[PDB]
């Protein structure tokens, strides 16, 4: 019964994080989950850009933060979630 | 405050939400610029 926006934005980084963990866990390039090859194209571009990199895109600023959530709860470091290593890693 | 309620933390689900910002805050036509074998 506690369900509510709270849950729901919980799920909406779930989803959000079922294609972040997943697309940046699944390098297949030709992923067919087109909520992969979308967030590939936000991840690709993430990359691509050393300004966003730091967090200059609300893309960025939101994904870290997300990858913050993320990186702290896991324990372990990925590998392949460039975040995770620079938090972990670094 | 004004009647609908903090709004901040009242945001109506649009399934999208976090979607939303994913893809349309793109800085600018996203860049696929290959890394060389970083990993």
């Amino acid at each position: 019964a506690t369900q509510s926006p709270g849950d729901s934005r919980r799920l909406s980084i779930q989803r959000a994080i079922q294609s972040l963990v997943h697309a940046a866990q699944c390098r297949n390039a030709n992923c067919s989950l087109p909520s992969c090859q979308k967030m590939k194209r936000v991840v690709q571009h993430t990359k691509g850009c050393k300004r966003k990199t730091n967090g200059g895109c609300p893309i960025c600023k939101q994904l870290i933060a997300l990858a913050a959530y993320h990186a702290k709860h896991c324990q372990e470091n990925k590998c392949p979630v460039p975040f995770c290593l620079n938090i972990k890693q670094k | 405050m004004e009647e609908p309620q903090s709004d901040p933390s009242v945001e109506p689900p649009l399934s999208q939400e976090t979607f939303s910002d994913l893809w349309k805050l793109l800085p600018e036509n996203n860049v696929l610029s290959p890394l060389p074998s970083q990993a």
